[PDB]
């Protein structure tokens, strides 16, 4: 639990880094974002969850 | 003992979502 | 779609005057701004946080203000449980990624302008109605917020009151001022010594019954704008353009601006001297007390001793009778404070209390809060300009205060600027006096 | 008669009038004669003031032994601190005279007026058709007067702490400033200096460049100043061979070429720097002082190595130890 | 041929660092007070 | 001729202007520079002044300074071959060698940099109006580095180059000369903060006059820089002073020479000011106040008060600030108001 | 000396109105041209 | 507007000048800063080490009293261990 | 201080609030690759 919650947390660390970078260079080259909406949605929806993971998975290590 | 190692990566960070855009060329 | 054919380049956002879509991705990407630092700088805080160490000593400036709330403080503010402290710092970060992704999203994917992609949301300056409208709107959301600090403190765990009975504890208002005569009188109070405007509030009923008729007083006026249209000398009275609105808007948060400054730097009670730092009158009021404490018991009767220039060594009159502490101290007679006030008599200050009812408590305060004042340099190092490195402190009352002082006055510049421009542009002239019909060549001469 | 009121507000507004009394003219025009007026009779004739409330008179005067350079109108007394101390207030006027009535009278009623002025300075502008933020420039020698008059006695407590109306009554001011929050040592002062040095300094780059490059329309003994004629077409200055000298004074792309660049930056440059000496002296009236860097440089045993740091202390110690001789009765000087 | 904004982008923040470590030297250093 | 074409070659219009001044000022200007920023980091002020001054020591860059020779040393030139250094570099830098450097130096750099003014002026045949205002700072360097050390007991007592260094300078002319009470002082503000007024006022007034001569909001590209029409109304900066502040110009060429006039003759009157200074000749007192004051222990001016505030600085500032008079003020000596 | 208090405020109170009602009659519209 | 020398823009773009300079600009860098870690910079300026500005015990200052024999005094203030 | 499991993360944290002031330097990089138009 504990270090599945320091995976959790630390890959969604990694995933904004990836989603923070990734988001502005889409919605910019219009070269897709039709391809890329289908990443970024993936991506989003993952964030999400991985938030609430996080949340409840929380109250398990401290 | 050493954070340098992450305001180094969300530093160029910045510049990167603009120097690919100057790559792929489009919309700035 | 927008280059140098519309502003220059250290005037770009003028060029988002205009273009709706845009102009809200702008506004959507900043609220998340500050929502990050409120999260970001919460957890900062809260890391280095020590918990048997006063708050006012670690430069905190958000924490102590989730104190105020009744979160994670107990008796004498006393710091129990740090995990609100956390839970206020990750939610504000995590919604500020909600916030900014459609920021981002509105200012370079989705629609440039909104008028077309829908016409409820879509906006005219001009449009008198619809501005109105967005404002009822805002004037609901904010109406409702104050109403959330009322439930706060009535319903869902209470505030932290400095002025509790047994001693600053956190406190359940169960009986809001709803009187308007008492409410509303505040602000028929004059901003002078003494009488404090509204800076002088001290007592939590008022605080949270104010906010029950400033949130309903809001969303009533939130209706109202709904369902109406500005008058006939609203309109032509005002400015009706993009510029204007923003002009109204910058001198307002100046003006609020000036008022949180002499808040955070004279109130007690919804800025406790437990979370942050003595106010700079109570750490004078202190000093006094502190060293009458001190020669009165080396024996030193000190209802009848005489200072210097024959005025009272410790004691004297206010200018209207009352009795005060001595010295320079006679310039903040108007403190009012916990830890002061069982001292004061129906005249001031009695001797009698002062003689044999000192309570070591109130020893110990003083020496705290003297030896706290809200002095220091810009290096943070505590104390007057002429003391010794040592001491690495400046009070949270200081930080503020300066700070939102800055910020006020040069929006109060701003407030100039764009209202001096919005009467230009109206008109038409923001761009220089036209060559062929100069308006002054066509005034006669006063000479 | 088309309307009173309507023709009232007309004449007002009118530009045709030979001082434009403007609507903020209304609130300013008597505001400052109230203020002028008591000035002058407070700084001739006004009787001695207990300024910090320690009974200890002090005439500021002319006829009561002052000279120009030292004579002031002293502030109101510490006793009233930040009350409101009007004529109505006082059991007398002898009272009201002791205890310094007058600066607030006059502080309160200048302020008002010379906001007002500023005010004014747009109203004209707006009735004239030409561009506002005149009154902006403005807003930096307003705010400091503000920050001098209002904002410190409101940090400090008391309007006894506010600067004195006078010569020496200013140097007062300056010198126990200085010892009570290090003014030299502070960012926004020295802000302030390089603003007003740097003013001063491109006030005569500018006008030695412009009257270096005049075309020549006058004899050799006649005025240069004749060959300008109010209301001209043309310009009464080569701005090109100005560029071409100052260019190449320090070098090309250094020097302006741009008369609204240059402009801009002549009035951007003292105007931003008075701005921050004036929010200097409204940050130190809370309290947030300059750089401390006493007793900092220390040898490897503990020593103390002084520094130019330490000999100016020195200096702040003999002022703080000396103001206000018999006003302080603790160690501390937290007022 | 280096794209002048990359030139100007890595200078600066090369003078943020350099000016950066001036200000830590003001809390480490002999300039220190401890 | 060899001189001719030497001169051909200096008056080339480079990137850079070298002329003729250039052989004095470029050596010059580079020296002063460079010996500050070289001393800044370096040199010490221990042997002499017994202060640490250089970023070396822990300085920063408020705190540092190259500051003047002992009060031995006199008015000595302090030369690198002179009898005191004698030829050695070490020890010349400890003993303020490089203060004298400096100062010689910039001097000199401060000729040549006017001649520059002079040189360029003629070439480009524009007058000379840029040499004559340049005027003011040199009044001011020779008469306080130079002229005011010349009258007291050495270099010691001249600025030493440096921030904090310069605001204990002010400090002392406050404690010891009254310099503030001093009317060639008050001239020299009025002049500084006069011109900064004018500076200030013009430009907003020219920015805020301007006629439009372009379709964008951005005015600044609307300029014509080829002369032609005048850029500003004039008529109207006219009218609108007129009615605000009741006094306006109307005279471009007056205008101007009047934003030369003020500052510069500010300089001047502050520059005699400090000359008097050095031989002490200061505005310390007024001696009908005086004499009122000690018959009379009832009267008090603000005038009074300032004099107890130098009465303090000095007592508590003379020991460290004037070691070689080896001063010994016991606590008992040292004047003090109350508690404080 | 309570008299003088009266006065000064009906003094006040008529360039203060003065004031409000000055604006309010059509000020945005006195200017060189669009009104 | 122009003279013989090469537009900065050109140069600080070119490829050849970082070449150059990739390798000049941290050279001068890495031996200025020698020279102070190296403690170099302390002996050709007299400057004072941290242990070096009292002796153990005294606490007076090596104030030179004297112009043409100062040298010679400053000398004599380096022998006390100072 | 920050929740025991977080601890880990405590270096990181310690730079996050600078991270505003990034955008408005930010704004400024973009502008100079696009030639300040
Ligand atoms: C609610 C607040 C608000 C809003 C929405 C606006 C909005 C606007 N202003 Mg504005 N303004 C404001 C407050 C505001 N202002 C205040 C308080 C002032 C007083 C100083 C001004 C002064 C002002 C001027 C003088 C001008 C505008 C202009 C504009 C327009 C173009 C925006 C622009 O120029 O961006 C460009 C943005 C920049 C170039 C960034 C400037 C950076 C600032 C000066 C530095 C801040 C220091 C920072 C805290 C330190 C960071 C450290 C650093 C090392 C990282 C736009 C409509 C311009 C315009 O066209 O007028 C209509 C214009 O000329 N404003
Ligand atoms: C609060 C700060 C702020 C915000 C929100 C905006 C917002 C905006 N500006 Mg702007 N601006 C600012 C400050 C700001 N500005 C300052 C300080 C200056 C002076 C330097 C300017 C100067 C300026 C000019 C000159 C112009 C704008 C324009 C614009 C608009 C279009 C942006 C654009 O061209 O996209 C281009 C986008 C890119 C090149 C990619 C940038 C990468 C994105 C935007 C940032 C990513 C954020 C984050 C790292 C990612 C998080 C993802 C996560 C949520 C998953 C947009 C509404 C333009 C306009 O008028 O619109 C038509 C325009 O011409 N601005
Ligand atoms: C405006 C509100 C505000 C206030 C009242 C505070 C107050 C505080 N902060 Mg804080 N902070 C803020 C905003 C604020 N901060 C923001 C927006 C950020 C994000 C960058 C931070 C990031 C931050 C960190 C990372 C830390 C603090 C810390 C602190 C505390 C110590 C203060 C200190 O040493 O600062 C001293 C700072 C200065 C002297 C800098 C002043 C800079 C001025 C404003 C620049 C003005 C120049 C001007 C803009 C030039 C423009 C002109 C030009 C256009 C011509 C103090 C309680 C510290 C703490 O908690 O430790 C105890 C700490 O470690 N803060
Ligand atoms: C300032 C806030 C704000 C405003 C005014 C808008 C306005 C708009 N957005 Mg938008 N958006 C925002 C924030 C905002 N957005 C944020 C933060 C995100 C990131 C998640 C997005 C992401 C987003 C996307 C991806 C899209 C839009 C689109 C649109 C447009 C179509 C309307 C729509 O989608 O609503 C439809 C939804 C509703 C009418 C109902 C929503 C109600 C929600 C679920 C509850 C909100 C609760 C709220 C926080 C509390 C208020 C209650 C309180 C009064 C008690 C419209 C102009 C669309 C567009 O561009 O089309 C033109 C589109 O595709 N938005
Ligand atoms: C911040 C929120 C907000 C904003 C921006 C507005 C904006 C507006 N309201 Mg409004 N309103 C609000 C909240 C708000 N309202 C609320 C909450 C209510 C419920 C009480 C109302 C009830 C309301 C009514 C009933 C009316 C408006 C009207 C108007 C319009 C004209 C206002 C005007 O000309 O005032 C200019 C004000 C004056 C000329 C009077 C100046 C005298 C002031 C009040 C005293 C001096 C102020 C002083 C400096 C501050 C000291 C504090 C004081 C207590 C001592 C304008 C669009 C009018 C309109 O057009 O209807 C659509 C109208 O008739 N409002
Ligand atoms: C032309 C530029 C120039 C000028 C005017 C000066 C001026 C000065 N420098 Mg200097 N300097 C310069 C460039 C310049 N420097 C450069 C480029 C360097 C770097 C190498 C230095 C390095 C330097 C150092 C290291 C020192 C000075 C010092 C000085 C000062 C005293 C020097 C002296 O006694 O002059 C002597 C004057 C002359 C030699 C001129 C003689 C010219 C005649 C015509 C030639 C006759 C020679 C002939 C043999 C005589 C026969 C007579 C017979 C009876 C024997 C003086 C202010 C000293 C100083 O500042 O002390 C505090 C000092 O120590 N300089
Ligand atoms: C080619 C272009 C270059 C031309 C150079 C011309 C000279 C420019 C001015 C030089 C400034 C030097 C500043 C510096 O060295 O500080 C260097 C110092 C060194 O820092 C110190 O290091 C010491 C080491 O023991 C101590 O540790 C001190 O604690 C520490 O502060 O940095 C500072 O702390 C100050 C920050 C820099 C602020 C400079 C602002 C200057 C503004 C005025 C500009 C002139 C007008
Ligand atoms: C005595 C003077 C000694 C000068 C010694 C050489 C100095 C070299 C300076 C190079 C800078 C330059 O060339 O301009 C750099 C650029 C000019 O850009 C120019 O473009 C030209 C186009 O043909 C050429 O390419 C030039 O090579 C190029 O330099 O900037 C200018 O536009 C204005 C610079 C003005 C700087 C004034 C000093 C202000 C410094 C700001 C610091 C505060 C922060
Ligand atoms: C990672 C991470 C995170 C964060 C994120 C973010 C939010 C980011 C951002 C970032 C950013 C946002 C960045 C930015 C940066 C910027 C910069 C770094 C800039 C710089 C600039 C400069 C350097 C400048 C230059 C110049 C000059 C100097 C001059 C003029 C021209 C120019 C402008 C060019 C999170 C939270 C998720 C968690 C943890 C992890
Ligand atoms: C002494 C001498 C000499 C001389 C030498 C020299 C000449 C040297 C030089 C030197 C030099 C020449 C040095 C330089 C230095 C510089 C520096 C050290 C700089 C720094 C800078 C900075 C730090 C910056 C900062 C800033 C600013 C100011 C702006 C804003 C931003 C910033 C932050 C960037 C000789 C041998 C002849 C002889 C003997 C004596
Ligand atoms: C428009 C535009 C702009 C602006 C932009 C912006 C303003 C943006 C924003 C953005 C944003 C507003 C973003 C945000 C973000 C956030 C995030 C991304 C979050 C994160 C979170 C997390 C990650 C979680 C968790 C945690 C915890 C709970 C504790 C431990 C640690 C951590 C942190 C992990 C610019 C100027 C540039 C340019 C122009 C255009
Ligand atoms: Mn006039 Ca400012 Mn030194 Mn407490 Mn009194
Ligand atoms: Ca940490
Ligand atoms: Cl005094
Ligand atoms: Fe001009």
């Amino acid at each position: 639990m504990t270090i599945l919650f320091q995976l959790a947390l630390a890959a969604l660390v990694i995933l904004s880094f990836v989603m923070v970078i990734g988001v502005p260079v889409a919605y910019a080259s219009p070269q897709d974002w039709d391809r890329s909406k289908q990443l970024i949605f993936l991506g989003s929806g993952l964030w999400i969850a991985l938030v609430l993971v996080v949340g409840v998975l929380n109250f398990f290590v401290v | 003992i050493a954070q340098l190692t992450m305001i180094a990566m969300i530093g160029i960070a910045g510049p990167m979502i603009i120097f690919l855009l100057a790559v792929r060329r489009g919309n700035l | 779609d927008q280059e140098s054919s519309g502003f220059a380049w250290w005037a770009g956002n003028a060029r988002l005057i205009n273009l709706s879509g845009k102009l809200l991705g702008a506004h959507v990407a900043h609220a998340g701004l500050i929502v990050f630092w409120a999260g970001a700088m919460t957890l900062f805080e809260l890391a280095h946080f020590i918990p048997e160490k006063p708050m006012y000593e670690q430069g905190l400036i958000l924490i102590p203000h989730i104190a105020t709330l009744g979160w994670g403080v107990g008796p004498g503010g006393e710091v129990v449980d740090t995990f609100p402290f956390f839970v206020v710092g990750v939610v504000h970060l995590i919604s500020s990624a909600v916030l900014g992704f459609g920021g981002v999203y509105h200012a370079i994917r989705g629609p440039e302008t909104l008028e077309e992609y829908s016409s409820f949301f879509g906006y005219d300056w001009k449009d008198k109605n619809k501005m109105t409208t967005i404002l009822g709107f805002h004037l609901i959301v904010l109406g409702i917020g104050a109403l959330l600090l009322v439930a706060k403190a009535m319903f869902f765990g209470g505030l932290y009151d400095t002025w509790a009975p047994g001693g600053g504890d956190v406190r359940v208002i169960t009986n809001p001022t709803l009187d308007p005569r008492v409410i509303f009188g505040y602000l028929l109070k004059s901003p002078f010594g003494g009488e404090g405007w509204i800076v002088s509030v001290n007592n939590l009923e008022d605080v949270v019954g104010g906010h029950i008729w400033i949130g309903l007083i809001c969303i009533a006026g939130g209706i109202w704008h709904i369902l109406t249209t500005p008058f006939g000398w609203a309109r032509r009275a005002f400015i009706w353009s993009g510029e204007a609105y923003l002009s109204y808007s910058l001198g307002a948060l100046s003006m609020m601006g000036f008022i949180a400054t002499c808040f955070v730097w004279f109130n007690n009670t919804v800025y406790p001297s437990e979370f942050y730092g003595p106010t700079g009158p109570e750490a004078s009021q202190a000093q006094a007390m502190t060293f009458l404490i001190r020669d009165q018991k080396l024996g030193a009767n000190v209802g009848s001793a005489q200072g210097p220039t024959g005025l009272g060594k410790y004691l004297m009159r206010s200018p209207t009778g009352e009795i005060i502490f001595g010295g320079e101290t006679m310039r903040f007679w108007d403190f009012r404070g916990p830890w002061l006030e069982p001292l004061r008599g129906p005249n001031g200050l009695d001797l009698n209390k002062i003689k044999n009812d000192i309570q070591p408590w109130q020893e110990r305060r003083a020496a705290e809060y003297m030896t706290h004042a809200p002095l220091g340099s810009l290096n943070s190092v505590g104390g007057v300009a002429t003391e010794i490195n040592s001491v690495n402190f400046v009070s949270p009352r200081s930080w503020l205060a300066t700070s939102h002082f800055v910020l006020a006055f040069f929006f109060l510049v701003g407030h100039l600027w764009h209202a001096g421009r919005a009467r230009a542009a109206a008109a038409g002239f923001e761009k220089g006096i036209d060559r062929e019909s100069e308006p002054v060549l066509s005034m006669p001469s006063l000479d | 008669s088309a309307n009173l009121w309507e023709r009232f507000c007309n004449w007002v507004t009118s530009t045709d009038n030979r001082l434009y009394v403007g609507w903020f003219g209304v609130i300013m025009i008597p505001t400052l004669l109230a203020a002028t007026i008591c000035f002058v009779i407070a700084f001739i004739a006004a009787p001695p003031v207990d300024i910090d409330g320690i009974r200890e008179p002090v005439s500021g005067s002319l006829l009561y032994g002052n000279n120009i350079i030292t004579g002031a109108v002293v502030p109101s007394s510490n006793a009233i601190g930040l009350h409101f101390y009007p004529i109505w207030e006082a059991a007398s006027l002898d009272e009201w005279l002791y205890n310094g009535g007058p600066y607030q009278l006059i502080i309160f009623h200048f302020l008002l007026g010379a906001s007002c002025y500023m005010g004014r300075q747009w109203e004209l502008s707006y009735r004239l058709g030409m561009r506002p933020w005149i009154c902006v420039a403005y807003s930096a020698p307003l705010a400091s007067a503000f920050a001098v008059f209002l904002i410190y006695p409101i940090g400090q407590g008391s309007f006894s702490d506010g600067m004195p109306l006078g010569i020496s009554g200013t140097f007062n001011f300056m010198i126990v400033f200085q010892a009570e929050h290090n003014i030299l040592m502070h960012p926004f002062h020295q802000l302030g200096v390089a603003g007003v040095f740097g003013g001063a300094l491109f006030c005569a780059m500018h006008g030695s460049l412009v009257t270096s490059s005049l075309i020549r329309e006058t004899t050799e003994t006649e005025s240069a100043n004749y060959g300008y004629k109010f209301g001209q077409e043309e310009e009464t200055y080569n701005i090109v061979a100005a560029h071409g000298y100052f260019g190449r004074l320090i070098f090309q792309y250094a020097s302006f070429n741009n008369s609204r660049s240059l402009h801009f930056f002549l009035a951007a440059w003292p105007v931003v720097g008075v701005w921050f000496t004036a929010l200097g002296i409204s940050t130190m009236a809370f309290n947030l002082n300059g750089f401390n860097f006493n007793h900092s440089v220390i040898d490897a045993k503990g020593n103390v190595i002084n520094t130019w740091a330490d000999i100016i202390n020195r200096a702040n110690l003999g002022m703080e130890v000396m103001h206000e001789r018999n006003a302080h009765n603790f160690p501390l000087d937290l007022a | 041929r280096i794209p002048l904004w990359i030139v100007a982008t890595v200078a600066g923040m090369g003078v943020i660092v350099i000016v950066g470590l001036f200000f830590y030297g003001a809390y480490a250093g002999l300039g220190s007070s401890l | 001729g060899w001189f001719d074409i030497l001169d051909d070659w200096l008056k080339r219009d480079r990137f850079v202007f070298v002329g003729w001044s250039g052989i004095l000022l470029f050596p010059c200007a580079y020296l002063a520079l460079g010996g500050w920023l070289t001393g800044t980091t370096f040199v010490t002020s221990w042997y002499t002044h017994g202060l640490a001054s250089s970023y070396l020591e822990g300085c920063n860059f408020l705190t540092v300074a190259v500051s003047t020779p002992a009060n031995s040393m006199g008015h000595s030139l302090l030369l690198l071959w002179g009898p005191e250094a004698q030829g050695d570099f070490t020890r010349w830098c400890q003993l303020g060698g490089l203060w004298t450097f400096i100062a010689l130096h910039g001097a000199f750099g401060l000729i040549g940099f006017m001649l520059r003014q002079f040189e360029i002026a003629r070439l480009v045949g524009v007058r000379p109006y840029n040499a004559i205002a340049f005027s003011a700072p040199i009044a001011v360097f020779v008469s306080v580095f130079l002229i005011y050390p010349l009258g007291q007991s050495s270099w010691f007592f001249a600025p030493s180059f440096g921030v904090a260094a310069i605001f204990r300078f002010l400090l002392f002319f406050q404690g010891f000369h009254n310099w503030t009470l001093n009317p060639f002082h008050m001239m020299g503000v009025a002049g500084v903060l006069g011109g900064a007024l004018l500076c200030a006022i013009h430009g907003a007034t020219v920015e805020n006059t301007l006629f439009q001569d372009g379709e964008g909001a951005s005015t600044f590209r609307a300029f014509n820089p080829t002369q032609a029409e005048e850029t500003y109304s004039m008529v109207t900066a006219n009218r609108f002073w007129s009615q605000i502040f009741g006094i306006a110009f109307s005279n471009k060429r007056w205008l101007h020479f009047f934003m030369l006039f003020v500052p510069v003759t500010g300089l001047w009157m502050s520059a005699i000011g400090v000359v008097g200074l050095a031989l002490n000749l200061r505005s310390y007192d007024f001696i009908s106040q005086e004499i009122r004051a000690a018959e009379d222990p009832e009267f008090e001016t603000f005038y009074t008060k300032n004099l107890l505030l130098n009465e303090g600085i000095r007592a508590w500032m003379a020991p460290q600030d004037q070691p070689h008079e080896n001063f010994v003020f016991p606590e008992e000596v040292l004047p003090r108001g109350n508690a404080l | 000396m309570e008299t003088l208090k009266i006065t000064v405020y009906i003094v006040v109170t008529f360039f203060v109105l003065l004031f409000v009602f000055g604006f309010l009659s059509g000020d945005p519209a006195r200017n060189p041209k669009r009104k | 507007g122009t003279t013989g020398e090469r537009p900065f823009s050109d140069i600080i773009t070119s490829v050849r000048y970082w070449v150059i300079h990739s390798i000049t600009i941290p050279a001068l860098f890495i031996a200025g800063w020698l020279f102070v870690s190296t403690g170099l910079a302390y002996d050709v300026f007299g400057t004072p080490r941290p242990d070096s500005y009292y002796a153990q015990e005294q606490r007076s200052i090596p104030l030179v009293t004297d112009r043409f024999e100062a040298k010679q005094q400053v000398e004599t203030f380096l022998e006390q261990l100072k | 201080k920050l929740p025991e499991a977080y601890a880990i993360f405590d270096p990181l944290v310690d730079v996050l609030p600078v991270i505003p002031v990034l955008f408005l330097a930010l704004a400024f990089v973009w502008q100079a690759a696009v030639g300040f138009r």
